[PDB]
């Protein structure tokens, strides 16, 4: 608790501030009281497969923070070539080896939303969904869809999906497992159970 | 104008904002309308000294990034 997280609670204020006169996009909620876990939220950005979801995010900040950005973790499940699918872990320059001072929390939450609106599948973070995104673009869009409408609350679903994962949970499965199982597996019913 | 924080005896922190001018009865209305918590049964302590309904935040000398204790 040394004085550069004065910075941390100006940066705390500016997210606060930003949030409510200029968007409603972006959100950050206390953790501890010495400012070093943050729960973060962002808007899933317009037209993309995030579209009307709501993503959460842990933030854990460092004792050099001015410098050596923060560790950002996804909470909610997402499907995206640069977020894992499973650890959550976040596949952005700025993150690991091209942070800099004078850089914000709003930058870092903007900065991700902007990652979710252009993904990058040359430098991945999970190999499956970049291979997907990659080979079957619309199959992507509609799996990120899906996990969109399952995890963090967007409206709508494709029924092609919900009938082959009810027919798998009716097996006595679990739904976020047989979720990854299908997703993983081109959504292929026959090979998805098959993965035990 | 500024932001406080009210710790929970689960030790979650509610992120209000409020402004100096404001009152112990309408900042309490404000955590119930976040949260359920009515005003009855709702005690907050700024730094030992419970606060009081008819005061405002000024008269306790709070100030924004400010940790107040929510009990009952």
């Amino acid at each position: 608790a040394n004085i550069a997280v004065q910075r941390i609670k100006r940066e705390f204020k500016e997210v606060l501030k930003s949030e409510e006169t200029s968007k409603n996009q972006i959100k950050v909620d206390l953790v501890d009281e010495n400012f070093t876990e943050l729960r973060g939220e962002i808007a899933g950005p317009p037209d993309t497969p995030y579209e009307g979801g709501r993503y959460q995010l842990e933030i854990k900040i460092p004792e050099t923070y001015p410098f050596n950005p923060p560790k950002v973790r996804f909470i909610t499940k997402i499907w995206h070539p640069n977020i894992s699918s499973v650890t959550g872990a976040i596949k952005l320059d700025i993150l690991r080896d091209q942070w800099a001072a004078a850089m914000t929390l709003r930058t870092v939450l903007l900065s991700l939303q902007a990652l979710l609106a252009a993904a990058e599948p040359d430098d991945p973070q999970d190999a499956v969904v970049a291979n997907q995104y990659k080979q079957n673009p619309e199959m992507f869009k509609q799996t990120a869809r899906l996990w969109a409408h399952v995890y963090a609350g967007a409206p709508v679903s494709s029924p092609e999906y919900t009938k082959k994962i009810e027919n798998l949970c009716a097996m006595g499965f679990d739904r976020n497992a047989v979720i990854v199982a299908l997703s993983s597996k081109s959504w292929d019913v026959e090979t998805a159970t098959e993965l035990l | 104008k500024m932001f406080i924080f009210v710790k929970t005896l689960t030790r979650k922190y509610i992120t209000l904002e409020v402004e100096p001018s404001d009152t112990i009865e309408n900042v309490k209305a404000k955590i119930q309308d976040k949260e359920g918590i009515p005003p009855d049964q709702q005690r907050l302590i700024f730094s030992g000294q419970q606060l009081e309904d008819g005061r405002t935040l000024s008269d306790y000398n709070i100030q924004e990034f400010s940790f107040l204790h929510l009990i009952s």
